[PDB]
Parts: C-alpha cells; sequence; structure tokens
C-alpha cells in the first residue's frame, strides 16, 4: 500500500528533527567549553606591577 | 555499541537516543537544563545540508583543497560527547569510502578520523595529489592523547586536510618545502598547548582507487620522539619521505 510513503516522509521528518537537535546540542556544548576556558583564564591572570 | 547500529543513519532508535542525552547530562555542569530547553523546543534552526564541492576541469588542487577543506569545518567539529560514525581502522578501503559517503549524506559533526576519511574520499579524484595519514601521540596532564591529520604532497609541497578544535592542528595550505617542515608546524601548535609530543606515526600514501580492497597502513613509520635525536628524527621523516616518493 502506500504506508512505505508516509513511513518515509515520517522517517525524514525525525531525521530533519533528530539533527536540528544535534546541532543544537553541539553549539551549546561549544559554548560551554568557551564559558569553562574562559573562567579558567580569568581565575590565573596574573596581577603584574 | 556504534551510535548506529540501526545501520543505515538517522534517524536512530530511541534506546541509542536516549544514551547520547543521558551522557549529555554527565559531562557538562547543567546536564538536564541544556536537554530541556533543547529537547523541548517546538522550533530549533534548520542547518542547511553542506554541499560535496564541484570543480571546473582546470580548478588547480591548492583551490580544490581549500574548498575540501571548507566542506569538511561545515560539518562542525562535534562537541557532543557522542560519537556519531563508527570507524574501524583495520577495514578495506572501499569499506571506509562507504562509510564517507554516508557521512556526506547525513551531514552530522565530525572529529579528526572522520575529517581523514573524509579527505581521502573527496580527493581521490585527484591523481596529482598524495595523501597520507599523520597520527601525534602527545602527553598533557596525567593522560596521552591522540590526534590525525591527513597529510598532503602536491607539487612537490606538503600540506594536510584535518579538524581539530584548534586552528593550527587541522588544515595547511601545500607550501610546505618538506616532511619534516610540515610535522614542525604540528609541533609548534602542540608546544603552544603545552601538550608533550610522544610518537608520530607515518602512513603510506593512501591509494585514489576508491574501490581498492586494501586497508591503509597507517604506522609505516613509527618515530619515537623522546628516543630519536632532533636529528635522526629529522633523518627519519626524510627517510619515510623518500620511500613515498618511489612507491609513487
Ligand atoms: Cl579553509
Amino acid at each position: 500500500r502506500v504506508e512505505k510513503a508516509k513511513q518515509k516522509s515520517a522517517q525524514q521528518e525525525l531525521k530533519q528533527r533528530q539533527r536540528a537537535e544535534i546541532y543544537a546540542l553541539n553549539r551549546v556544548m561549544t559554548e560551554l567549553e568557551q564559558q569553562q576556558f574562559d573562567e579558567f583564564c580569568k581565575q590565573m591572570q596574573p596581577p603584574g606591577e | 555499541v556504534p551510535f548506529f547500529v540501526n545501520r543505515g543513519g538517522l534517524p536512530v532508535d530511541e534506546a541509542t537516543w536516549e544514551r547520547m542525552w543521558k551522557h549529555v547530562a554527565k559531562i557538562h555542569p547543567d546536564g538536564e537544563k541544556v536537554a530541556q530547553r533543547i529537547r523541548g523546543a517546538t522550533d530549533l534552526p534548520k542547518i542547511p545540508i553542506p554541499s560535496v564541492p564541484t570543480f571546473q576541469p582546470s580548478t588547480p588542487v591548492p583551490e580544490r583543497l581549500e574548498a575540501v577543506q571548507r566542506y569538511i569545518r561545515e560539518l562542525q567539529y562535534n562537541h557532543t560527547g557522542t560519537q556519531f560514525f563508527e570507524i574501524k581502522k583495520s577495514r578495506p578501503l572501499t569499506g571506509l569510502m562507504d562509510l564517507a559517503k554516508e557521512m556526506t549524506k547525513e551531514a552530522l559533526p565530525i572529529k579528526c578520523l572522520e575529517a581523514v576519511i573524509l579527505g581521502i574520499y573527496l580527493t581521490n579524484s585527484m591523481p596529482t595529489l598524495e595523501r597520507f595519514p599523520i597520527s601525534f601521540k602527545t602527553y598533557f596532564s596525567g593522560n596521552y592523547f591522540r590526534h590525525i591529520v591527513l597529510g598532503v604532497n602536491f607539487a612537490g609541497r606538503y600540506g594536510a586536510l584535518g579538524m581539530s578544535r584548534r586552528e593550527d592542528l587541522m588544515y595547511k595550505p601545500p607550501a610546505f618545502r618538506t616532511l619534516s617542515e610540515l610535522v614542525l608546524d604540528f609541533e609548534a601548535a602542540y608546544g603552544r598547548c603545552w601538550h608533550v609530543l610522544k610518537k608520530v606515526k607515518l602512513g603510506q600514501s593512501v591509494s585514489h582507487d576508491p574501490h581498492s580492497v586494501e586497508q591503509i597502513e597507517w604506522k609505516h613509520s613509527v618515530l619515537d620522539v623522546e628516543r630519536l635525536g632532533r636529528d635522526d628524527f629529522r633523518k627519519e621523516l626524510e627517510r619515510h619521505a623518500r620511500d613515498m616518493r618511489l612507491k609513487i
């Protein structure tokens, strides 16, 4: 029947959602890493003279 | 368990999907917070599918390389904590070329080894380009790290394709007069970030035959950096570069 047509559309939409979540997660993880490294650098900034 | 046990690609099953999110919660301090906001959003930015680059027959190789690297960049470095493609290094080339094709179709973030496989796949069509893996083993604080890039040689000059969090551990223009200088540019980068270089593994040039069944020779040369002299180190790299210049 045409179950395969609706099942393929379903597969494509969920593929697109899963990929969009992966990339939204990738962006967030990148910002966390940057944030944590920045805190680490702030902590050891030398006082100079 | 590979992310793609359900062979093929996306979408993955729930068991795999939840496992990725449980892992996110263990490596990020807010853990579940980030997942709540993404999994709970009813719309999320649309991420274009990066299009594999096409060339004019006349386009010079250094231009092709820029665009191959620009394509590899667009997939983005994988910060998610979950490795999406399983890559078995002792595996016939043609089977690694199938994997590369799927990476181009699924279009998910990648790390250094994926980038190397992709690099080979996207330059098999350039017969005047030599490709060969370069692996580094370094030490930083109580741990050993491994990184790999695709060394390339065009018109007697060396460069590299790859992926890293650092701009100076991946792409290099084909401008280095010698293999020792290419490798030295990576040693400088590792110096900058405080890693101690322990080993360099150089493989043989990789066949351009997308259907080859030979597996990649990842450690034709292994250079133990501490035990070799700086001068014997450079002589070893030049020996390997000669050995490669002969098998053509
Ligand atoms: Cl570039």
